[PDB]
RNA sequence: CCUAGUAACGGCGAGUGAAGCGGCAACAGCUCAAAUUUGAAAGCUGGCUUCGGCCCGCGUUGUAAUUUGGAGAGGAUGCUUUGGGCGAGGCUCCUUCUGAGUUCCCUGGAACGGGACGCCACAGAGGGUGAGAGCCCCGUAUAGUUGGAAGCCAAGCCUGUGUAAAGCUCCUUCGACGAGUCGAGUAGUUUGGGAAUGCUGCUCAAAAUGGGAGGUAAAUUUCUUCUAAAGCUAAAUACCGGCCAGAGACCGAUAGCGCACAAGUAGAGUGAUCGAAAGAUGAAAAGCACUUUGAAAAGAGGGUUAAAUAGCACGUGAAAUUGUUGAAAGGGAAGCGCUUGUGACCAGACUUGCGCCCGGCGGAUCAUCCGGUGUUCUCACCGGUGCACUCCGCCGGGCUCAGGCCA
RNA sequence: CCGGGACCGAGGACCGCGCUCUGCAAGGAUGCUGGCGUAAUGGUCACCAGCGACCCGUCUUGAAACACGGACCAAGGAGUCAAGGUUUUGCGCGAGUGUUUGGGUGUAAAACCCGCACGCGUAAUGAAAGUGAACGUAGGUGAGAGCUUCGGCGCAUCAUCGACCGAUCCUGAUGUAUUCGGAUGGAUUUGAGUAGGAGCGUUAAGCCUUGGACCCGAAAGAUGGUGAACUAUGCUUGGAUAGG
RNA sequence: AGACUAAUCGAACCAUCUAGUAGCUGGUUACCGCCGAAGUUUCCCUCAGGAUAGCAGUGUCGACCUUCAGUUUUAUGAGGU
RNA sequence: UUAACUGAACGUGGGCAUUCGAAUGUAUCGACACUAGUGGGCCAUUUUUGGUAAGCAGAACUGGCGAUGCGGGAUGAACCG
RNA sequence: GUCCCACCCAUACCCCGCCCUCAGGGUAGAAACGAUGCCCUGAGGAGUAGGCGGCCGUGGAGGUCAGUGACGAAGCCUAGGGCGUGAGCCCGGGUCGAACGGCCUCUAGUGCAGAUCUUGGUGGUAGUAGCAAAUACUUCAAUGAGAACUUGAAGGACCGAAGUGGGGAAAGGUUCCAUGUGAACAGCGGUUGGACAUGGGUUAGUCGAUCCUAAGCCAUAGGGAAGUUCCGUUUCAAAGGGGC
RNA sequence: GCGAUGGCCAGAAAGUGGUGUUGACGCAAUGUGAUUUCUGCCCAGUGCUCUGAAUGUCAAAGUGAAGAAAUUCAACCAAGC
RNA sequence: AUUAACGAGAUUCCCACUGUCCCUAUCUACUAUCUAGCGAAACCACAGCCAAGGGAACGGGCUUGGCAAAAUCAGCGGGGAAAGAAGACCCUGUUGAGCUUGACUCUAGUUUGACAUUGUGAAAA
RNA sequence: GUGUGAAUACAAACCAUGAAAGUGUGGCCUAUCGAUCCUUUAGUCCCUCGAAAUUUGAGGCUAGAGGUGCCAGAAAAGUUAC
RNA sequence: AAACUUUCAACAACGGAUCUCUUGGUUCUGGCAUCGAUGAAGAACGCAGCGAAAUGCGAUAAGUAAUGUGAAUUGCAGAAAAUCAUCGAAUCUUUGAACGCACAUUGCGCCCGCCGGUAUUCCGGCGGGCAUGCCUGUUCGAGCGUCAU
């Protein structure tokens, strides 16, 4: 809102807070990113190291769908189970059944191994799996199976 | 002219953008017009549903591979298996797509069953009331609770496979012999080395002569 | 909408910059060339015609039927399919029609204002009427209704009929498919398209599981996907330019369009063009009769009006600037600050209020008790009692207290 | 220890330090008296008087300047809006968050309701292929608010030594499609990482960029039109110029 | 003669692109309260301008920890005016 | 690392104060965030460099004016207070 | 020149009152409080560029004040008051005639002395510069309110046939004629006027245009050009007129 | 400078145009500037003009070689120098 | 180089001539002047007496002195660092434009080569 | 407390030299020099050419070189008396 | 002491600010698709009892027909609706893409028909016609381009 702005407070004061010596001219220093390798080099080097130059190779017609593989950690693996069934498993009212989790159905392609796992068998169907995640599932007593 | 720690500005307003600004103050009025057009076309299609029957289709890429949705129309093979003539399908509310193919028995069977359910639920009024033919509903089962939205009454029942399933222990499958991670590494390596191994094998085979 | 300010382009600087997928709105599919009707140009324009046809012309260097790759053609095979006419009834369209105060009192020139009493409301949107009107008037709400034209849709009926035409189920075989076109080179331009994204010019110039594409130039071998060089097609989309209509936390006559007005006018320029200023008396012209002075314009009386200092130089009527009247100052500026003085003109404060004794007047509660209600459950109220060594109020006298300004 | 004078009286029951203790000069003025009760005090204006007093705005080291603008008055007149970004406020929900592209609905541009996808966040690292985060009660040491059974428990955060993930360098096991695979542990390395998630949406402010971009101002450049009624040159057709 | 081409000529006039750009000149609108500068560093075809650090304000947060200091004393180094 | 537990570094456990080991002050300690203006300066003491010199030009330290009124120096940006 | 005494005054110092800022405390078995309040205590106050906070004012929106008003809203004037440090707010008197305001939120085209600012209006200068080229007017009479610049008569003068004469071309468009005339215009006046108003006025076989061709321009046939169109004018054209 | 298949020039192009109803006593382009008397030396430089071999330089197209092909490398060159 | 004739071309001298001058005077008309009528504009921070001082180093204002009396008319050119006109000289600007060239980068035209238009014969190794 | 140029101590290695100890990471010390883009080399069972292969070619990663002397690094002749 | 200048106040001037108003703009939203050789848009000139302009109209000229409504119009005059709404029938001057050729001319022609002057020929009056590109068709033709007798 205009009534909360500082221009209202600058009414009656010549130069509107822009100074008398420097006068708020049009574009001192240039427009946009002018002088990146010149008078603005000090800023462009203090911040944004690496602004200029090329690194790496090109990929013509990159289709982002080729690289779709969202990952989930084993610490949040059990959060994919519905809360009531998850509580039943964690408290131990099954111990004769195992949950089969479809990471692709939940929207994930790779299983990573960040967290810990409770000592409960569980079958995990994933496109990809990390070595640590696989090891941790096996030690918990389950198995991971590749499904594409 | 940058002056502090700023994200480098890249606002594409160096053309005369004001000449092509598209505001949307007509959003509610356009919605009202759309609703009026829908009501008019539904009234015109008095007993018929307002849309055509669509098949179930799997989204193409490796992303969205997991989900199904509605397609454009049923294939000629699906119509033939369901027993619906090609020229008769579009006149009874069925969308037909002549350029889609059934590469898999699963999709073929799913769409055929969909068509069969639609045909079982179809009520066909005779062209002339005073002389119905054998293919029309015989005026007795012509009264029933009908649907006017095939997109809802014949939607995608489950676009995604169930993400949770319980099996008993001792039914847990045995893992891949070397492990899943190793199996993936081995498959990747074989795919990388298929050509080099092939040329080396043929070279060693031909080295004798 | 998202993809995405991404892939990519860029003196890789400044900067630029798509697409596939995905969600949605809307969905609609088709017809030609390439075949012999060959047991019958079956096709079409024009003219005449009782309506049955006739004539000329076009056309075999190909007009109809069939076929368009999703196929189809040819055969089998048994099922299946079709043409016309009404039409209740409904939605439209034009048209007739719509509730309630002008009741009493005050102000006013005029109630549409204030007060009192009423009414209507599926209508208290808006406007007019002599000032803020639901009920004075037009309109406003509601589905109805008076009469009429017949525009659409349509339940269902009535009635032809398989020579012909049409679909499906199987099949050995056949299975025509667009050329200075694709493609290649080079040049220019363009693109995010990068050993070249599209387009165009020039040169070369195709093929028959061929050809194009598969985002790094090339040879070789595979694979995937479509089928160019012919054509038609609602909708969802843009647009307030045109014609209507409804609105706004917009502007309010130097604003808002240049234009609220005889505005793209008056006027300027040879011309292309440029291009203003300018709204408001009053409810009603009732727009000042008549007398008098003046050559006249006008003035002075008088009249109209609620009002003329509202008189067509017209609502209100600021400042700059000016005239008259009154007061004051002024020996080469004035204005201004602090502080008195003089003169002029003023706002407040005060003119009482509290108490206590002594008399007069009036009244009926003053304590207490009884009953009924309320409430904070112990504190009140309302009735009955009281009934004058109480209580309250008003006068008269005395005393006390405080209360203005300067000392 | 006695006088003489000036300016001032803030506070508003008691409370406290105390003294020369029936009281007091001790945590801030009372008592008595007089005149007037109105223009008397007081305010405003005009003028005289004493002292003081350069014309404002601006650029500037420096302005009253012999620096520029300003004769006067009325009205108009200049940091806005949008997108994107950032930090800090206030909100809602929270490992999630965001209804409003759209649909439903409506007393109809409002309000209300719905969900698939999607964006951002939840995982980083490398040019990329790719790989991808716990030895420990999610570690040890020193601090550390606050709790404590008084023995220590130790938030946030800071310093420090370690551990884990990706990358880079080293080696280089069991194996082998014998040229592939890359176990184990080791780096004076390196990362916008992990190590009991903080984000998403929205509101307000400052700041940044592009935009007309606080307002007014060039000399120029370009596209498309209009002029030889002046004047220049030429063509066609005409006219005019005493007396010596 | 850079003369003339409608008072316009070292490139006419009209309209538009166009509110062209300006590191340059001018201006930039109520009051009170608190705090309160810089003309210096480095880089820039930088020298009438920018960025960068410094000086300044505001908002906080932390145990505001028992520390901090344009100072003296004591002890102990360096210097070449 | 050394010939070696012998050193280096980091610690465990125990002890110190009848006094936390000069003075003075503490009228403010530290960390963080975001950002304004400024980036023409000038004057003076002392030390100066160039110059014959300059109300000239250029430096070091400190204090000033700029940004500041007030008393004094009659008159004044810097002098004295 | 040196030494001594008393005295004068800064916005400095000391004591006191008040304002604000900053800081530190008290205030609930609430007899309690714009707790955002009140009470107690201490210190401090310069300021351009600039930052921040709090407030005043303006147009419009929601809510509210059962708000004000034709028995007078808004606006305007005011050597009449009151409040606030101030921006401002309120009231008295006059004018006037139809709407308007306070409070809390919301909103912005929201506050002017400047910009050789924009538009409009108005001053001093100032009854001033000036109204002096083209030889020149005078007498009587009429008219009229009014006569140097109207008219009649008379006189005196100029233009002196390359004219201040008589007619035309371009250009103007009614200025031509009659009648009447208030204002405006005729830079003095005005009875007069190319002014204003009301009515009239331009007569062709022979005068011109019309006909012809000139310089030149535009078609056509054709050829260029994406095209607006360019060339072409007799050119690579099947291009007509005489009688029975 | 030019004898028309041309010189100089205009045009976006043209089956276009000017010189040109022209033809060297002409058309076009320059310098000097009546008459008189004269107009000397210099072709190294920059131009213009003429020859492009015993001489060197070169593009596209074309030729040869290598290659699997893209390509690469070799010779050859018209104008111009 | 010279040159008759010509020249509103530049220059020196001589005769004549004269107010150019010594050295000014006088006359005429029309103004100015005064009056009736009519009636602007430029310009204007506020204004208008000086001397010195200091000051942005040349004051109308400030300091210290001199002084200082209404309201006015005709002239006048000392001052108002008087009015025009955002200095045209000079410098700065990463502002232009006209012109030049062996500046940088291009370009109409032009020259030459190649391909196409482009066909049919013969001869020469 | 950014680059650049220089410089200092130590670690990984494997070398030179002296019987050793030790010294040596250019010149006894204080100057002697150069970004992005592009190009060219050197480095490997390294990565990519995105339908799948092989071979050319191309593109990446790490380290040098070709240079900006206006040396934190534009590609640049005059005249104006109009 | 007046006058003059200045200051202050009342009244009167000058001017058009302020307030209030608004048949106007501006912006958004919704509906609709309809110009022209059957002569458009635009231009010119005319038309009313008394009009210059604006608006409307076209020699049938401030309008005619037709339908609906139902008593006006109004400044005056006049008369027996209306300056009304609607609108399907007409009129529609000179032009203009503009069309016989032109046009800086109210210029100059040709064809058909009728009516007059002795008239197929000249003159006058009236009516209807005469542009270009292209398509289909008709008819009349050209060419040793070509086919049979
Ligand atoms: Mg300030
Ligand atoms: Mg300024
Ligand atoms: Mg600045
Ligand atoms: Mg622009
Ligand atoms: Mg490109
Ligand atoms: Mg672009
Ligand atoms: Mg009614
Ligand atoms: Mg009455
Ligand atoms: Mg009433
Ligand atoms: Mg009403
Ligand atoms: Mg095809
Ligand atoms: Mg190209
Ligand atoms: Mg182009
Ligand atoms: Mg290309
Ligand atoms: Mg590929
Ligand atoms: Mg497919
Ligand atoms: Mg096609
Ligand atoms: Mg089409
Ligand atoms: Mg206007
Ligand atoms: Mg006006
Ligand atoms: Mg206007
Ligand atoms: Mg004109
Ligand atoms: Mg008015
Ligand atoms: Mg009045
Ligand atoms: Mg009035
Ligand atoms: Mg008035
Ligand atoms: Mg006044
Ligand atoms: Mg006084
Ligand atoms: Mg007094
Ligand atoms: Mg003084
Ligand atoms: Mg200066
Ligand atoms: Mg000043
Ligand atoms: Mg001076
Ligand atoms: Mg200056
Ligand atoms: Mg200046
Ligand atoms: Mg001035
Ligand atoms: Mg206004
Ligand atoms: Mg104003
Ligand atoms: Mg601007
Ligand atoms: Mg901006
Ligand atoms: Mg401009
Ligand atoms: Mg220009
Ligand atoms: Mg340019
Ligand atoms: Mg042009
Ligand atoms: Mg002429
Ligand atoms: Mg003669
Ligand atoms: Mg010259
Ligand atoms: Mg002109
Ligand atoms: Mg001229
Ligand atoms: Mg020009
Ligand atoms: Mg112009
Ligand atoms: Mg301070
Ligand atoms: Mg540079
Ligand atoms: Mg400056
Ligand atoms: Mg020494
Ligand atoms: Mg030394
Ligand atoms: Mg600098
Ligand atoms: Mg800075
Ligand atoms: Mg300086
Ligand atoms: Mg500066
Ligand atoms: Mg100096
Ligand atoms: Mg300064
Ligand atoms: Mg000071
Ligand atoms: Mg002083
Ligand atoms: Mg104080
Ligand atoms: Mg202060
Ligand atoms: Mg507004
Ligand atoms: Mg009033
Ligand atoms: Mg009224
Ligand atoms: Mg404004
Ligand atoms: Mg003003
Ligand atoms: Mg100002
Ligand atoms: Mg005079
Ligand atoms: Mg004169
Ligand atoms: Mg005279
Ligand atoms: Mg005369
Ligand atoms: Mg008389
Ligand atoms: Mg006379
Ligand atoms: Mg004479
Ligand atoms: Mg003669
Ligand atoms: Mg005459
Ligand atoms: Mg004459
Ligand atoms: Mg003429
Ligand atoms: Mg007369
Ligand atoms: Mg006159
Ligand atoms: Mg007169
Ligand atoms: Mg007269
Ligand atoms: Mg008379
Ligand atoms: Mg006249
Ligand atoms: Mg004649
Ligand atoms: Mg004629
Ligand atoms: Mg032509
Ligand atoms: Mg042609
Ligand atoms: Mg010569
Ligand atoms: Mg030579
Ligand atoms: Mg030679
Ligand atoms: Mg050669
Ligand atoms: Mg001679
Ligand atoms: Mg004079
Ligand atoms: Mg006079
Ligand atoms: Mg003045
Ligand atoms: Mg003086
Ligand atoms: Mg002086
Ligand atoms: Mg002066
Ligand atoms: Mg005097
Ligand atoms: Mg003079
Ligand atoms: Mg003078
Ligand atoms: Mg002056
Ligand atoms: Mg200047
Ligand atoms: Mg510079
Ligand atoms: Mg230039
Ligand atoms: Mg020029
Ligand atoms: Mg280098
Ligand atoms: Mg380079
Ligand atoms: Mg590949
Ligand atoms: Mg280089
Ligand atoms: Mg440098
Ligand atoms: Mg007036
Ligand atoms: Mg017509
Ligand atoms: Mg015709
Ligand atoms: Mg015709
Ligand atoms: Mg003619
Ligand atoms: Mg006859
Ligand atoms: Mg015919
Ligand atoms: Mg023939």
């Amino acid at each position: 809102p205009t009534r909360f702005s500082k221009t209202r407070k600058h009414r009656g004061h010549v130069s509107a807070g822009k100074g008398r010596v420097g006068k708020h001219r049009k574009h001192p220093g240039g427009r946009g990113m002018a002088g990146g390798q010149h008078h603005h080099r000090t800023n462009l080097d203090k911040y944004h190291p690496g602004y200029f130059g090329k690194v790496g190779m090109r990929h013509f017609h990159l289709l982002r769908n080729h690289y779709w593989r969202p990952s989930i950690n084993i610490d949040k693996l059990w959060s994919l189970v519905p809360s009531d069934v998850r509580e039943q498993y964690l408290s131990g009212q099954k111990k004769d059944t195992a949950p089969v989790i479809d990471l692709l159905s939940h929207g994930y392609a790779k299983l990573l191994g960040k967290g810990r796992l409770p000592e409960i068998p569980v079958v995990v169907r994933a496109r990809y799996v990390s070595a640590e995640a696989e090891r941790k599932v096996k030690e918990a007593g389950g198995v991971v199976e590749l499904v594409a | 002219a940058i002056k502090h720690n700023q994200q480098i500005p890249n606002n594409h307003f160096r053309k005369h953008w004001q000449r092509r600004v598209r505001c949307h103050f007509d959003q509610p009025g356009k919605k009202v017009t759309r609703r009026l057009a829908r009501r008019a076309k539904a009234a015109a299609l008095a007993p018929r549903p307002v849309d055509k029957l669509r098949p179930i289709v799997r989204c193409p890429t490796v992303k969205y591979n997991r989900r199904t949705r509605l397609g454009r129309g049923f294939t000629l093979e699906e119509l033939k298996a369901a027993g619906i003539p090609r020229l008769l399908a579009p006149t009874i509310g069925i969308a037909v797509d002549h350029r889609r193919k059934n590469l898999s028995e699963e999709s073929l069977a799913a769409n055929v069953q969909r068509l069969k359910d639609y045909k079982a639920r179809l009520i066909l009024f005779p062209r002339k009331s005073n002389k119905p033919k054998k293919a029309d509903t015989p005026k007795d089962q012509q009264t029933a609770e009908t649907t006017t939205s095939l997109r809802t009454s014949f939607g995608v029942e489950q676009p995604l496979a169930p993400g949770f399933t319980e099996i008993s222990k001792s039914e847990i499958p045995a893992g891949i012999e070397g492990g899943a991670y190793r199996a993936l590494r081995k498959a990747r390596s074989d795919a990388r080395l298929v050509g080099v191994r092939e040329k080396r094998a043929k070279e060693k085979a031909e080295a004798e002569a």
